[PDB]
DNA sequence: GGCCCTACGGCTGAAAGCCGTAGGGCCCTACGGCTGAAAGCCGTAG
């Protein structure tokens, strides 16, 4: 049954199919949780499996397989590699995986295999999954309908801005830098307080509270144009540099010691690129290059220079011809309502806060539904405490369990649910301390239901709940700025 | 590894 | 007629028919799929050439690299015709060249990388319609069973967990009898035949999609994406 | 810095490696007929749920749970181990059910771990039957965090049904497979004749186990080797393929069957390498006309100046079209390696089945006595129901209710708690008589269980009944046919 | 002195050399596994410690005819990293590292690999044992993760039960759930662990390989490693019985 | 035994590769017993 199909239509259909699939579901972060699908599905597979911080580490193969079989039908190669990048403190400003074992280094030094490493969620990753079981995010069936998976994660801190994201898609390519957590919290606190501000009022506020990127690798940002260009337009270009100190040898010689380097600069490739320009003799002022970095002092590259050479000139030449100075090319692309968008800083803040409020409103509704259920049961239980002797009589004189059920509905004014509760109730609960705990649990739940209806009714309180929960988080988990900013 | 039992008594 | 192996590519399971007219080269997304194909094929007529991964993009790559890519060499040899000016349709070893790439989205992408090779490097093979695409199913909704060829056609078919929906991420998840009956049994399969109507409209499309102009590719994607479902 | 003599080190280390390979990698336990890697894949599968009532799980999840919890070696050689158990040209009674590309009888490798799917087979469920009833010793795993079975209940003679094969240090084992029904006839003997001796039993089993039965069919040629192996633990069993001559004006040789463990691709290559050498003339051409619909079919047109019998016998000679399975019945018994006769294998498996059923009955008894000692305190609470309800209501806490419950009646803390936890549902009319009736039924069962533990005659009976259930449902016709020479 | 690869080498590729040029202060760790070699490349003292990792099992040089052995890339790598030469051509003056540490898992397959390693050294390079250059590094078996204080490492269940008892009795506190990490090989260790337990000279636990009698070693090697299966079978059957009682 | 080839975008700075998700690979060794005269087959392990 041959079916002729023109080549222009097939190229168009198949290549746009590939491109949309790469753009919306592989390479680009979703704006609310900061996560490409692979990150979402790995960390959900871990959460659902138990590999929390409370429990002990579980071999990576178990997370890689659980992910591949229930959520992510791709190769175990790249899933392991993704999980690993999430565990490295030089790759994520706020790592979401707690790895045990050789997970690599800043250099060409590779990570150990999947069978030797163990891995579990970090406490921040648990903030990413806080109350995900309270119908706070939309769930959809996985590739084969056997289970359900999150569409987005609660993301109770702003992941996308905290850890960045970098992704080559088709036709576009995102590259958002990370930021310092305490700062982003200030920006969000503003955006919650001034919920009404027009876009440019908001933009100026966040821009002044979010002084700039905070790379896991520390180092230096030089000047402010690129950063401003990035947050105003979503595209900028941010000059970064590493840190050099000058040392004076016992015998008058001087040396240059590199201790920090720009973000995503491979240490091995950098030492190789200096040595291959004294060997090709275009970077003079150097005489040897010794790599004294050990796991106990951290990075420590020592460059000894000629006595007929000036420290600051060789330094500026290193800035120009190596990556001791390189530009982070910001391009702030992200998925909003399933479409790609280049976003300004105020948009990355408002859209995240709007997600948090969706989350708290959904969470408060869920708790309210479940609380109404519980009070509808304890009210049918106090209605039977008051009328206890008639009840027990009816049941000790009913042929079946169904006859006693129908009789308890006839005898009070209650559901089949309240009756069924009554029959399912243990005798251990007929002591006096327990019959009191029942009336009191009703008192407590009606107080709580009041509070929840209040919340759902005042957006002031909703915003206030976001503020106070995120301030708890920042205080347990915020850290100092690593990357130093200058002019 | 000592040469006891074999049938009866299993192998030791 | 043409000789079949017992110089041809290392990885080629060849057919044992000497008449190219009645023969078929099934081209496949790596070794694990090549396996199920070689087991479930009809060895008299069907040959199987597995390729490792995403083949090199020819439109972005200078021609001399393209010809050192081992999989490209495998393809040129397996067909025999030669390329470009030296092309000799007389030397064609199979008169159906079937592209069987994994039913998933990355298989559509491999399909495009390959139609690009065949258009820039053996365009008459497409002119005379010797190039096909096979439709290995992505999904077996078991229920009177039924098969689905993309993440979307699954939900229309479940609307219209115990071995029910079964995803075929490659041909490697497929045991030979199912791959025989869905894609390769000439008596029930549905092959799709590549045709060429405007060569110039075709030529410009390939430059736009596969080439180095990412500024022209972006604008094409954003101008024709929302409107792809409606090309019929 | 302490010194060490090279002699002492080489000795301590090589002995530790060799004993570890002998007892825990290469050689099968005699009861369940498994190496560790097999026992741990089957057990992680079971524990994970991948049973035949449920959808095939991605084959990466079984490897991950096996290596994570039980078997700390490489995913590669655990995937291969699992894959072999699902090839039906490798297991006469396969224990893994495979969806996907699991190899072929030749050199087609299996699809990578990420592509295939895998679950347990019904027989493999019978290797695990009632493993949750204290039917086998468990020991802590490689990190104490969970526990693993030392052996599986193996409710069928897996070691003989499926063979084993393995290279260790200083030795090596090669037990062929066998027909499950024949093995069950021999086990039935050893049960009806439990007091009989070794001469007699070896006679009877050798007479019900006519020999190996291979998944690949073929033929066994000669009765001697079969008999050597069964009588002394070692023996050389010659197998043959099946040739089907067919007469365009051309006369051909169609191979449809081969001996167990003969690679189909390496076979063709050996014919073609000995016709390239030119030391098997008489062949016009070799053509694998083989496919999933026709099965094995290697048609071999022969010259019109060559005869069929002559060339067939040349092939028997120079190729593996006939070739010799060299058994060395060797297994681990009570922790040590032992070559064994067919009477020592059957008997050792049988003793295992009896062990398993007296252990399961011990477990069932203890749990029955638990539930009865509870039920007795409940019915004592029913005969004095008004006193007990009034007592609780008048109590202040639940501990005070409990103390008063033990005062009123003569019950334990287990029994008082079981009355306290008792739900109102059970104080209905039909439910109180359900409690009574239940106490009665459970005391009946308790009697049956005591009775089984007293009478070995009964324990052998339960083995015969349950294994025939199994063999009727899962046994099959003999494949390899037996001829003489 | 000797030159170490840096950019110009002339040495094995898997080798990660040391900066120091003086063999009397340099050490080569031959390490089972590329994961474990990689994480020893990071943990080392780059000044003095070089790393040659080994894919798994080495070629048995006593069963294997001399010709296949020199064509074997891993053996050729171990030879080139030592500078000396093999058989009669051997020269201890050209030795590249005056301590050779064999570091393999504390599992039976690391014993097999350290057995395939000491067979090679003894047949191709006997003098390196005779002079006490060849050591064995004892990996740890447990990490004890005290809460408030530094972790401790333990190299035997005896030491683990002693350190757990002593710390708890000192008022230190330990989680039941994730509190004591049992290692099953070197690949499970990060670079800091590998340093703090098998590479730092001041807490290392090495064992110097000596040679009392080169003639009963000759027959021992012949028995265990060679092609005479019966001699092996008999040797294991004679000596397995008394493995639990050799040090009483 | 992690190390290899692809796509994909944007930087550099001018011809490649780096970066992070995806498609797909490569095959050394020990061990015992074979057949056949060396050797590699087979099944669990690094
Ligand atoms: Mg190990
Ligand atoms: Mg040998």
């Amino acid at each position: 049954r041959i079916e002729p199909v023109d080549i222009e239509q097939e190229m168009q259909r198949s290549y746009i199919d590939y491109a949309m699939s790469v753009i919306v579901g592989r390479a680009l972060p979703e704006v609310r949780d900061g996560l490409k699908p692979v990150h979402r599905r790995v960390l959900y597979a871990m959460f659902d499996s138990g590999f929390r911080p409370d429990r002990s580490h579980a071999k990576s193969a178990r997370s890689v397989a659980e992910t591949m079989g229930n959520y992510h039908p791709h190769g175990d190669a790249s899933i392991y590699d993704s999980l690993v990048r999430m565990a490295q403190p030089w790759s994520l400003r706020y790592p979401l995986v707690d790895g045990q074992g050789n997970f690599g280094s800043p250099g060409n030094d590779p990570p150990a295999a999947m069978r030797f490493t163990e891995a579990r969620l970090t406490p921040l990753a648990m903030e990413m999954l806080r109350e995900i079981d309270e119908e706070t995010v939309d769930f959809i069936p996985n590739y084969d309908g056997r289970v359900q998976e999150p569409t987005v994660l609660p993301s109770r801190f702003p992941n996308l801005l905290a850890n960045g994201s970098g992704g080559i898609a088709v036709g576009m390519a995102t590259n958002i830098p990370p930021h310092n957590l305490r700062e982003l919290a200030d920006a969000v606190f503003w955006a919650l307080e001034n919920h009404d501000a027009d876009e440019e009022e908001t933009l100026a506020a966040v821009m002044g509270r979010v002084k700039g990127p905070d790379f896991p690798t520390a180092g230096l940002i030089v000047g402010s144009q690129g950063t401003a260009d990035a947050y105003k337009t979503g595209r900028g270009s941010i000059r970064m540099r590493g840190v050099v100190e000058v040392e004076e040898d016992s015998r008058g010689r001087t040396s240059l010691v590199i201790t920090e380097l720009p973000y995503q600069v491979n240490h091995d490739n950098f030492i190789t690129s200096i040595a291959e320009q004294v060997r090709d003799g275009k970077l003079a002022g150097i005489s040897n290059i010794e790599d004294q970095s050990s796991d106990r002092v951290g990075l420590r590259i020592v460059i000894e220079i000629k006595r007929d050479a000036v420290a600051k000139v060789v330094i500026n030449n290193l800035y120009k011809h190596t990556q001791l100075q390189t530009s982070f090319g910001a391009n702030m692309l992200a998925i909003v309502d399933g479409v790609p968008r280049t976003l300004r800083l105020d948009q990355l803040i408002r859209y995240y806060v709007d997600h948090q409020l969706d989350v708290i409103v959904r969470r408060t509704t869920y708790r309210l539904r479940k609380a109404n259920e519980r009070a509808h049961i304890l009210r049918g239980l106090v209605k039977a405490l008051d009328a206890l002797d008639e009840v027990i009589a009816l049941i000790r004189a009913s042929e079946t369990v169904d006859i006693a059920r129908a009789g308890l509905i006839e005898l009070l004014d209650i559901d089949e649910i309240q009756a069924q509760a009554i029959l399912d109730m243990q005798l251990r609960r007929l002591a006096a301390l327990e019959r009191q705990r029942i009336i009191d649990d009703l008192a407590k739940i009606e107080a709580e239901i009041a509070d929840l209806e209040d919340i759902l009714a005042k957006p002031e309180r909703q915003r206030g709940i976001v503020r106070d929960e995120l301030a708890e988080i920042v205080d347990r988990h915020g850290d100092d700025r690593r990357t130093r900013i200058i002019a | 590894w000592t040469x006891t039992h074999x049938x009866f008594g299993x192998s030791x | 007629e043409l000789v079949r192996r017992k110089g041809l590519p290392g990885k080629l399971a060849d057919c044992r028919s000497t008449d190219p007219r009645k023969s078929e080269l099934y081209v496949v997304e790596g070794d694990s799929a090549g396996g199920s194909a070689k087991s479930g094929r009809d060895s008299m007529f069907q040959a199987i050439l597995p390729l490792r991964g995403k083949i090199i993009n020819v439109e972005k790559a200078r021609i001399d690299r393209v010809l050192k890519n081992t999989e490209v060499q495998a393809i040129i040899t397996a067909l025999g015709t030669g390329i470009h000016d030296e092309f000799d349709i007389g030397k064609l070893r199979y008169h159906k060249i079937v592209l069987m790439a994994d039913a998933d989205v990355d298989g559509q992408h491999i399909s495009t990388l390959l139609l690009t090779l065949l258009f820039r490097f053996m365009r008459p093979l497409i002119e005379n319609g010797h190039v096909f695409l096979a439709q290995p199913p992505l999904y077996k909704l078991k229920w009177d069973p039924e098969f689905a060829y993309s993440d979307r056609e699954r939900d229309g078919l479940l609307e219209a967990k115990e071995d029910g929906i079964q995803r075929y991420k490659g041909l490697g998840e497929m045991d030979a009898k199912e791959l025989w009956e869905t894609t390769m049994d000439p008596s029930v399969r549905v092959l799709r035949q590549v045709t060429l109507d405007d060569a110039a409209a075709a030529d410009e499309l390939f430059s736009i999609l596969m080439g180095e102009d990412v500024d022209a590719r972006r604008s094409f994607i954003t101008r024709n994406a929302k409107d792809v479902r409606f090309l019929d």
